[PDB]
């Protein structure tokens, strides 16, 4: 037998016992549909932080405002569109506060030109040519 | 009906089906069932085609076992020139039947080894991270250029620069697919004169006679003379086939045996070393069993019934410093990212809410204010604005969950008191509405995670009694009337609020006693014991493993307690604030301007606050906490937590930090992005109003039990677990990091103590980008082998990949760092690359790759010797009398009126174009097409000759007639034409055909030649003649047949570092994986 | 990202027209703002302030915060109104008068419903709220803490304008975003 892969790679007499009956005389107190939807909203893994990380190619991958956005989807997932529980505007100033941004690489500086070209200008700034 | 396990399943002829699961002989991932009632869940995979009332699992568990049924091999052997030759014996002849003569190796001309992973391999899920490498005729240079040649100025070329992280890498894919389990598969007894007696496996498929000849070279007669002849008769005859077997049987197939087949001997040592790890990370059901029970806190008991069998196999069992560095990484994927954590607070609080008995509703609050009503003359009233500040409309308390749900998790995010909640402006005791906001904020302060709340709560009422009464202040700069909410970081805590007797009760009496309460009123804190320690890793740090600090203490839970139980921290809390607040209410000292005497309705509505029926102190002493243990084992995100301290500002933490470099370094500082926060972790801001009211108004069902709510709430949740394949996770993301640590400080200059079997090939010292780079080359590697779409170390690729050690570290405002280094044990990745370099040091050629250097110069001659292995007088060593070295200060000037041009010897001496060069290759990679235009018209004709010193390249071979006239030069030029700056060609070699009768001779001309022994790949030559005559001789290699040929060599010997050994003893397992199963009883 | 232009920047005819062409910068990615109706409310605003002062407050405002101001009727008004449709009115306010506005008969000749009436001030009802009075400064603050600000005038700087009431009772953020109005916060 064979298992599909998920993630693509390298692509080029006998009777019946009285004790049997189905009977589902009982109704859960909590709700097994209820608590059992609950968990399979909260098993779900942690989402993925890639920003400011390295390509096949070397680029840094990252996108070149967080916490309002995770006001806006705090707010989505309640049903009021105003929010009571805000990452945002909250009284603690954390203004020092830094984020994996795609602006820098590994080096420190800046990804104003991608790594590649940067790479490519510098072994293409002396190169030997055939005799005129 | 099973009875096992109770299952009333309405089918009785596949009865055999889930007895299996048991693990009974007459996919699927966990099969847990009920006791009081019929309603059984099924866990199915994530990703599977339909789904049938199963559930499916959310995580990217890792597929750790995988099977094979072909061959244990990855060394297969190519014929190259074929050649036939007349045989005296045709075939063999048995009565009136004939049988073709098959020979176990390639008849041909020139038969040499390459490596070919999984070349006979039938299985699967294939790890797909194949290796391939084609016929030193073909070109084989696509594969040192997969990793940093993005930016080549020529394809079809390498880097020399980065061959040694590309064969790095390459060796750590040869690793990767071969972690599979050899999987047991039926003989069939053999009766051939020749082997008579033996059992001879047979592969799965249409037919298997050419798999016979192929695995086994002795069963092969001796019907010609010949090589392949005189070494099958050099072979023994008694080891073939089946060696033992075992001893265990279901039915009549045994359970593990172990063969002589042809294998190599590294693909089954990576093989026996990755079963080893498995079978010593294997469990068993009964103390699984034991973990359930014991994280269900008593509340509920497991059971799992079993059948007595060994094969029995499912890899749970890991350390506790797996899941300390996988927490590590967890937390450092964060990074100050509001939106990665956002869902998993949200949604823990929407579980809590569906668990949670208590259901919170105002409306006790409005029943117990309906009956407070106030004159149709009078302006202002107390109990309208209560109404209108408490909103018992509103039907949002998310807040109240999402503070419980963040009990858990400090150090990463911080909960407190959303600002505007405090009063406006300033605020003033003179006013109705500023006193209530301060009501509401006080009481709400303390379920709050912040370690200044009680400064808060001092400094909101010190702010409102500004101008009526005075405390001393210190800098002169810090006025009394500065905001509560700045107080946010230890360092501003006041001497006044620290010692009670700088506050003057003669001049503070209500701050000097709103301070002797928050002193000696404020909630303390306690720990509860959660999870199981023993069969379960505890992934949590800075804390013991078996306990959860809460702000809040806790007490055995009972139902039977009084609601105004003032021993309750949080009911004496309420108590004592609406005391002191009736006690400022009292003289009206404080509220000028208020005509009408407002005193007899503040204390009567205070009062009616101060005693309510509300359950929601007693239930967060009794049972949240059980609760909070239940869930906590069970999450996806282990918790995470940091010692609580309450009015001592010597223990409070300030920072949480994580270090990539070992302690003995002194290396540049490179802070993590979590120490960049005012507070501990993440600000999370809360509604003080939804708190304030939640604790306020909550109330049981008037027919709860206990035992029965736990009881039908734990099973579903259990049900749905996802620990195990957090475990699995959790075992791979350490493999991963210590297979990165090691990697990056092979190439990258760090004092990691490792072994470095491979130097000899050039590379350069990588920065931070190239060990990035590198760094996720090997993610994604061992990503695509494993199958997980999730994240896997890249928070490591952040910054300065160059790390040596993982460690977490918090300080507290003193100065005191706690540091928690965990210890990493030994990998199965790591060392077994390391144990495949060790094997490639001394076999390079057979990878494709040559040792030493080549040497450029015309040789005409007439003889046969390989250029692979030229004769002792046609290389010239450093030591050579009357040689030049050379090195980068190489300047080449013109000969005027007919003068030999000079180029400068690195002594400083100039030489003519004639003699014997030392020359590096960086020199010619830097200045062809001049050092082309004169030294390509040299050579050609001259004297010159020169000595490329490189460490390693990859060659390809050119195979021409030896009776015929050849010339090299064509492809020496062409490979010294196209050598740019950034890479180069493999070097091509023109090696002779290997001859039988006797062949004229024929000059050639010959360029480059290898200076060392370069040709250990050549299987045969000439494999079906009696010998050789003309041309290299080469005989079946009898050191790699070791224990065929070897008289007194037992079957486990093998020569692992020198030389590879094929037909091995490899051993084949037959194991069953039966699901999780428990029948989840009940306590009374 | 957020980029300024001196130009007026709608959405759809500057979408149309460009300016990047139009300025030499060779550009979807770019999403277009609207900025004609905080021009009209500069000319507006700049009779009962000062230049300076609205231009201070209004470089600190950021473009990237949505938000929208919300006209509340004048007070006699907002009683009015709530008295006739009385579902809308909101919990925050006091029971006796929410009580007093959900009933029949409603005159002039009531007492306690007076003294409820000019005892009763817009501070609670509703909180941001943009008086007469306030400074520029503030009412910018304003719109960047919150989606929602209140206010009583016509002669605001901001986001929109909304009436809360009828009308009797009164007498796409994408990877770069272009504006023509700089912001420094
Ligand atoms: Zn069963």
């Amino acid at each position: 037998k064979r298992i599909p892969r998920k993630t693509k790679g390298k692509s080029s007499p006998a009777t019946a016992e009285p004790g049997t009956s189905n009977c589902e005389h009982y109704k859960a107190r909590p709700g097994i549909a209820s608590v059992q939807k609950a968990t399979e909203s909260a098993e779900l893994p942690m989402k993925n932080n890639d920003e400011g990380t390295p390509d096949k190619r070397g680029n840094t991958k990252g996108a070149l405002d967080e916490a309002d956005d995770a006001t806006k989807k705090q707010a989505k997932d309640t049903e009021k569109a105003k929010a009571q529980v805000t990452y945002s505007d909250t009284g603690i100033n954390n203004a020092n506060e830094l984020s994996r941004s795609g602006n820098v690489d590994n080096e420190g500086g800046s990804n104003q030109k991608p790594m590649s070209t940067r790479i490519a200008e510098a072994t293409s700034a002396i190169v030997s040519k055939h005799p005129a | 009906q099973c009875h096992v396990c109770s299952a009333v399943l309405f089918s009785p002829l596949d009865l055999d089906a889930h007895v299996a699961s048991h693990g009974l002989h007459g996919r699927h991932i966990t099969e847990f069932i009920s006791s009081w009632q019929n309603h059984p869940i099924v866990q199915v995979s994530a990703d599977v085609e339909n789904r049938k009332t199963a559930q499916l699992l959310h995580a990217d568990t890792p597929r750790l076992v995988t099977w094979d049924a072909g061959l244990c091999t990855s060394f297969k052997i190519v014929p190259i020139v074929p050649a036939q030759v007349p045989q005296d014996v045709l075939a063999y002849t048995f009565f009136t039947s004939s049988y073709a003569i098959q020979s176990p190796f390639p008849e041909a001309a020139v038969s040499r080894i390459v490596v070919h992973t999984r070349w006979a391999s039938n299985v699967d899920f294939d790890r797909d991270s194949s290796v391939i490498m084609a016929p030193p005729t073909e070109n084989n240079i696509h594969l040192f250029k997969q990793l940093l040649n993005t930016e080549t100025l020529s394809v079809r070329g390498a880097n020399p620069l980065m061959f040694r992280a590309n064969v790095l890498h390459m060796l750590l894919e040869f690793v990767l697919d071969n972690l599979y389990l050899n999987r047991h598969t039926g003989f069939s007894q053999d009766h051939t004169p020749f082997t008579e007696g033996a059992n001879l496996r047979s592969l799965p498929g249409p037919d298997a006679e050419k798999w016979y000849s192929i695995m086994y070279p002795t069963r092969m007669g001796t019907p010609n003379v010949s090589k392949i002849c005189n070494f099958v008769a050099s072979c023994v005859r008694n080891r073939v086939g089946r060696f033992d077997r075992a001893q265990m049987m279901n039915g009549a197939m045994s359970e593990w045996v172990d063969v002589f087949e042809t294998s190599d001997a590294l693909t089954v040592s990576i093989r026996g070393r990755w079963m080893a790890r498995l079978a010593r990370m294997n469990i068993n059901p009964t103390e699984i069993e034991w973990a359930l029970t014991e994280c269900a806190q008593g509340y509920v008991t497991v059971t799992s019934p079993y059948a007595p069998s060994v094969n029995r196999l499912m890899p749970y069992r890991i350390s506790n410093a797996e899941r300390q560095i996988s927490q590590i990484i967890r937390v450092m994927n964060i990074g100050n990212n509001a939106t990665v954590i956002q869902p998993v607070l949200q949604d823990i609080s929407v579980l809590l809410q569906r668990i949670s008995p208590l259901q919170i509703d105002p409306t006790i609050i409005s029943n117990t204010m309906s009956t407070v009503s106030e004159s149709t003359t009078q302006t202002l009233s107390p109990a309208s604005s209560i109404l209108g500040k408490l909103r018992p409309s509103n039907s949002d308390f998310s807040s109240f969950r999402v503070a419980l749900a963040g009990w858990l998790y400090n150090g990463v995010v911080t909960t407190v008191i959303d600002d505007s909640s405090y009063p406006k402006d300033g605020g003033s005791v003179t006013s109705l509405e500023n006193l209530w906001d301060f009501f509401i904020l006080a009481l709400a302060l303390p379920l709050t995670t912040d370690p200044c709340a009680p400064v808060k709560a001092f400094m909101t009422l010190a702010n409102m009694m500004v101008g009526f009464e005075t405390i001393p202040m210190d800098n002169q700069i810090y006025t009394q009337s500065r905001r509560a909410s700045a107080f946010s970081t230890p360092h501003t805590w006041p001497r006044c609020f620290m010692n009670i007797q700088l506050i003057s009760p003669i001049d503070a009496p209500i701050l000097r006693q709103w301070a002797e309460i928050i002193h000696r009123y404020w909630p303390n804190p306690s720990q509860i014991r959660y999870g199981t320690p023993n069969v379960f890793g505890s992934a949590n740090l800075f804390t013991p493993p078996e306990v959860l600090l809460l702000p809040i203490d806790h007490q055995p839970a009972n139902v039977t307690t009084p609601t105004l139980d003032f021993t309750n921290e949080l009911t004496n809390w309420r108590a004592r604030v609406c005391e002191l607040m009736k006690n400022l209410v009292d003289n009206q000292r404080y509220q000028p301007g208020w005509t009408q005497s407002l005193v007899s309705s503040m204390r009567g509505t205070l009062g009616k606050l101060k005693l309510i029926k509300s359950m929601t102190p007693m239930y967060l002493q009794q049972l949240a906490p059980v609760e909070l243990a239940v869930i906590a084992p069970m999450l996806p995100f282990p918790p995470f937590q940091v010692p609580y301290v309450r009015l001592d500002r010597d223990r409070v933490p300030t920072m949480v930090g994580v270090t990539r470099q070992s302690r003995d370094t002194i290396t540049q500082p490179a802070l993590s992005l979590s120490t960049t926060n005012t507070t501990v972790g993440v600000p999370l801001a809360l509604d003080a109003r939804a708190i304030t009211v939640a604790l306020l108004s909550g109330k049981y069902p008037p027919d709860l039990v206990t035992n029965v709510w736990y009881a039908d709430a734990i099973y579903p949740m259990y049900a749905d677990t996802e620990v195990f394949s957090n475990l699995q996770r959790d075992v791979i993301t350490c493999e991963a990091v210590q297979t990165l640590v090691t990697l990056v400080a092979q190439i990258s200059e760090t004092q990691y103590p490792v072994d470095r079997y491979l130097d000899w090939i050039p590379s350069l010292r990588a920065s931070a980008a190239t060990a990035a780079t590198f760094a996720e080359w090997v993610n994604t590697s061992m990503k695509t082998a494993f199958d997980l779409s999730d994240m896997l170390l890249e928070p490591l690729l952040s910054g300065d990949p160059r790390m040596t050690q993982l460690a977490i570290q918090y300080q507290q405002y003193n100065g005191r760092t706690f540091n928690v280094i965990p210890e990493m044990p030994g990998s199965v990745i790591a060392d077994c690359v390391q144990l495949t370099a060790e094997v490639f040091n001394h076999e390079y050629n057979l990878f494709g790759i040559a040792r030493g250097d080549i040497i450029i110069g015309r040789v005409q001659s007439t003889h046969l010797w390989s250029p692979l292995a030229p004769p002792p007088d046609l290389v010239f060593d450093r030591d050579t009398p009357g040689v030049h070295i050379f090195g980068r200060d190489c300047r080449i000037s013109f000969g005027m009126n007919g003068a030999a041009p000079m180029i400068r010897d690195e002594t400083g001496m100039m030489v003519p174009f004639e003699g014997n060069w030392i020359f590096p290759l960086a020199l010619w990679q830097m200045n062809t097409r001049y050092f082309n235009q004169q030294f390509d018209a040299w050579i050609k004709t001259g004297e010159l000759r020169i000595r490329i010193e490189m460490g390693a390249y990859p060659y390809m071979l050119h195979y021409y007639d030896p009776r015929q006239y050849a010339n090299a030069w064509n492809l020496t030029s062409a490979w010294l034409e196209e050598i740019t700056p950034t890479s180069i060609p493999s070097v091509p070699f023109m090696v002779p055909i290997s001859s039988d009768h006797d062949i004229s001779s024929a000059p050639a001309v010959q360029y480059i030649i290898s200076t060392e022994y370069n040709d250990r790949s050549l299987f045969c030559t000439n494999s079906s003649s009696p010998q050789t005559i003309a041309g290299p001789d080469k005989h079946i290699p009898v050191e790699r047949y070791n224990i065929l040929t070897n008289p007194d060599a037992p079957p486990t010997q093998i020569q692992l570092p020198e030389v590879v050994d094929l037909y091995n003893v490899v051993t084949r397992y037959a194991y069953e994986t039966p699901p999780i199963t428990a029948v989840v009883m009940g306590v009374p | 990202a957020y980029i300024a232009v001196p130009a007026v920047v709608d959405s759809r005819s500057s979408e149309a027209i460009g300016l990047l062409e139009s300025f030499g910068v060779d550009a979807n990615d770019v999403s277009y703002q609207d900025h004609d109706y905080v021009v009209d409310q500069l000319q507006y605003m700049l009779d009962g302030y000062e230049a300076g002062d609205v231009i201070d407050a209004l470089v600190y405002r950021n473009w990237l915060h949505h938000s929208v101001y919300c006209l509340l009727p004048p007070k006699s008004q907002l009683l009015e109104y709530w008295k006739s449709n009385p579902s809308v009115i909101p919990d925050n306010v006091d029971r006796r008068l929410r009580k007093r506005l959900m009933l029949k008969k409603d005159l002039r000749k009531d007492d306690e419903y007076n003294q409820l009436a000019r005892a009763f001030k817009i501070s609670d009802v509703y909180a941001p709220l943009i008086s007469s009075t306030t400074s520029p400064m503030t009412m910018i603050q304003n719109l960047n803490q919150g989606e929602i600000v209140y206010t009583t005038t016509d002669r605001v700087i901001g986001a929109r304008v909304l009436l809360y009431a009828p009308r009797k009772y009164y007498a796409p953020h994408s990877r770069f975003n272009v504006g023509t109005f700089p912001s420094i916060a």
